[PDB]
C-alpha cells in the first residue's frame, strides 16, 4: 500500500508533519511546524540517521479533532509503519500529555491553535 | 468515482451504509424466516413471525446457515440500500479468530453471486480500535451472540492472545426473563423477549461493588423502576437491574464455568509479552451493545486493577457511540485515499 506521500516518507533524516484532510495525508506547510490546531489530528515522522535509518511516528490528536480524523491518523499510522517495513515505532500523543520525545522535535516547543479543517464526517 | 459499502454483520444485528457516515444508515435484525408450510429478513421477518419459522445465521459472531446468510446479504444490498452490489466496492467484517475457510466462503458469495468488483475484509475488533483513534490496545467486544477480548499492537491484532467468550447480551436478557419469574413475570416467546431486551437496555446497570449494592437495594424501595409495556401494564425491576449485567462478571449466574469479562482481559493480556502489557492496560477500549451498560468502565476498572500487578496503570476507555464503533471504523478505513490498495478485485480472485 503506497500514496504519493508514502513514496516521499523517510527518505532522508528530518521531520515530517502530515495533517488529516478530508480521509487524506496532507503536509503541513513547514512554516507551521510546532503549531498544532486543537481541531485536527496529525501524522509525525521522524527520520533519525544511525548507517540506517531509524524512523518513529506520533500521531497527535487535538482535543476537538472529529472521529475521522483521529481515526485516520491512527490507520494511516499504521499503513506508514508497514511501508516502512514495520521498522517504525508508533507513538499516540494526546494534546497537552505529549512525550518529552516528541516536544523535543521542535526547538519553540509545542503550541496549539484554535481552528482546524473540517471534518469529513 | 464510486463510493464502498460498509456491512458489519452481527449475531443479533446487521449494520449497513455507505463509506464516509458518521453511523450505520441501516441497522436490522439478523434473522430469516421461511414459510413454516421464499425468505424474509429483519424486522419484516418478525411481524411474520407467526407464518415463519424464524433462524439466526450468524451464532456467536460466525456465519454457520450460508443460504439464510445470503438472504440477508440481498436484503441489505436491494432493500436496505438499494445499491447494485456489483457496482460498489464492499467492505465486510469478520469476528476475531474467524477460520479461514469462512473467510474463504463469504469470498466466494460476494464475489460470484453477488459479483462484487472488490472487496475487504476487516476483524471487527481492530475496526473498533481505529475508531478510537488508537493503533494499540486491547478491544472487549461484547454483542449479542459472543464477547471478545483482542488485544492489538501497532495495528495488528495478536491471535495468541485473543479469548473468545461465548456469553453476551442474549444471554443477559434471557437471564433477565428468568429472573423475572421471582415477581411472578412469566415472558418466554420470542415477543416477549424483544419486550424483555428492551427492558434490560432501559433499566439496567452494572453496580460498582456488587455485594453493597445487594445490601443497599435492600434497603428501600428506591431501586425499583418502572417500565411501560405493549400491552400498557406496567412493570416494576429492582436489584434484577444490576444483577441482570452481573453475569458478565460472574457466569455462575447462568449456569456456565466461564471466566467473566474482568478475568477474560487480564488473562488475553498476559498472554502478551510483558514488555507491552503496559500498553494494553493503559487502553482497554469496550465496544458493542453489551459494553454500554451505565457503570461498565468504573466496575472494570476496579476489577482488572485488582487482577493486575500495581506498577500497571489501567484506563477503560468507553467511546460514547461504541455500540457502532466497528462500522464506523469500517466507514473511516473505506473512506481513505489508500483504500484503493488494500481490496482484492473480482477479476483477480476469478483469475485465482
Ligand atoms: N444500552 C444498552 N444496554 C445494554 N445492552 C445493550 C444496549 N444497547 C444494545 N444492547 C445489547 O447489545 C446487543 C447487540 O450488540 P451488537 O450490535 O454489538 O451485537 P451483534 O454485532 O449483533 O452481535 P455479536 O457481536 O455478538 O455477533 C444486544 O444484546 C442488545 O440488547
Ligand atoms: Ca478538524
Ligand atoms: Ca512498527
Ligand atoms: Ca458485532
Ligand atoms: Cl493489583
Amino acid at each position: 500500500v503506497e500514496h504519493p506521500e508514502f513514496l516521499k516518507a523517510g527518505k532522508e533524516p528530518g521531520l515530517q508533519i502530515w495533517r488529516v484532510e478530508k480521509f487524506d495525508l496532507v503536509p503541513v506547510p513547514p512554516n507551521l511546524y510546532g503549531d498544532f490546531f486543537t481541531g485536527d489530528a496529525y501524522v509525525i515522522l521522524k527520520t533519525v540517521q544511525l548507517g540506517n535509518l531509524q524512523y518513529d511516528l506520533h500521531y497527535w490528536l487535538g482535543n476537538e479533532c472529529s472521529q475521522d480524523e483521529s481515526g485516520a491518523a491512527a490507520i494511516f499510522t499504521v499503513q506508514l509503519d508497514d511501508y516502512l517495513n514495520g521498522r517504525a515505532v508508533q507513538h499516540r500523543e494526546v494534546q497537552g500529555f505529549e512525550s518529552s520525545t516528541f516536544s523535543g522535535y521542535f526547538k519553540s516547543g509545542l503550541k496549539y491553535k484554535k481552528g482546524g479543517v473540517a471534518s469529513g464526517f | 468515482d464510486v463510493q464502498a459499502l460498509v456491512v458489519d454483520n452481527g449475531s443479533g444485528n446487521v449494520k449497513a451504509g455507505v463509506a464516509g457516515d458518521d453511523a450505520p444508515r441501516s441497522v436490522f435484525p439478523s434473522i430469516v424466516g421461511r414459510p413454516k408450510n421464499d425468505a424474509y429478513v429483519g424486522d419484516e421477518a418478525q411481524t411474520k413471525r407467526g407464518i415463519l419459522t424464524l433462524k439466526y445465521p450468524i451464532e456467536h459472531g460466525i456465519v454457520t446457515n450460508w443460504d439464510d446468510m445470503e438472504k440477508i446479504w440481498h436484503h441489505t444490498f436491494y432493500n436496505e440500500l438499494r445499491a447494485a452490489p456489483e457496482e460498489h466496492p464492499v467492505l465486510l467484517t469478520e469476528a476475531p479468530l474467524n477460520p479461514k475457510g469462512n473467510r474463504e466462503r463469504m469470498t466466494q458469495i460476494m464475489f460470484e453471486s453477488f459479483n462484487v468488483p472488490a472487496m475487504y475484509v476487516a476483524i471487527q475488533a481492530v475496526l473498533s480500535l481505529y475508531s478510537s483513534g488508537r493503533t494499540t490496545g486491547i478491544v472487549l467486544d461484547s454483542g449479542d451472540g459472543v464477547s471478545h477480548t483482542v488485544p492489538i499492537y501497532e495495528g495488528y491484532a495478536l491471535p495468541h492472545a485473543i479469548m473468545r467468550l461465548d456469553l453476551a447480551g442474549r444471554d443477559l436478557t434471557e437471564y433477565l426473563m428468568k429472573i423475572l419469574h421471582e415477581r411472578g413475570y412469566g415472558f418466554s416467546t420470542s415477543a416477549e423477549k424483544e419486550i424483555v431486551r428492551d427492558i434490560k437496555e432501559k433499566l439496567c446497570y452494572i453496580a460498582l461493588n456488587f455485594d453493597e449494592e445487594m445490601k443497599t437495594s435492600e434497603q428501600s424501595s428506591d431501586i425499583e423502576k418502572s417500565y411501560e409495556l405493549p400491552d400498557g401494564n406496567i412493570i416494576t425491576v429492582g436489584n434484577e437491574r444490576f444483577r441482570c449485567p452481573e453475569a458478565l462478571f460472574q457466569p455462575s449466574f447462568l449456569g456456565k464455568e466461564a471466566a467473566g469479562i474482568h478475568t477474560t482481559t487480564f488473562n488475553s493480556i498476559k498472554k502478551c509479552d510483558v514488555d507491552i502489557r503496559k500498553d494494553l492496560y493503559g487502553n482497554i477500549v469496550l465496544s458493542g451493545g453489551t459494553t454500554m451498560y451505565e457503570g461498565i468502565g468504573e466496575r472494570l476498572t476496579r476489577d482488572i486493577t485488582t487482577l493486575a500487578p500495581s506498577t500497571m496503570k489501567i484506563k477503560v476507555v468507553a467511546p460514547p457511540e461504541r455500540k457502532y464503533s466497528v462500522w464506523i471504523g469500517g466507514s473511516i478505513l473505506s473512506s481513505l485515499s489508500t483504500f484503493q490498495q488494500m481490496w482484492i478485485t473480482k477479476e483477480e480472485y476469478d483469475e485465482s
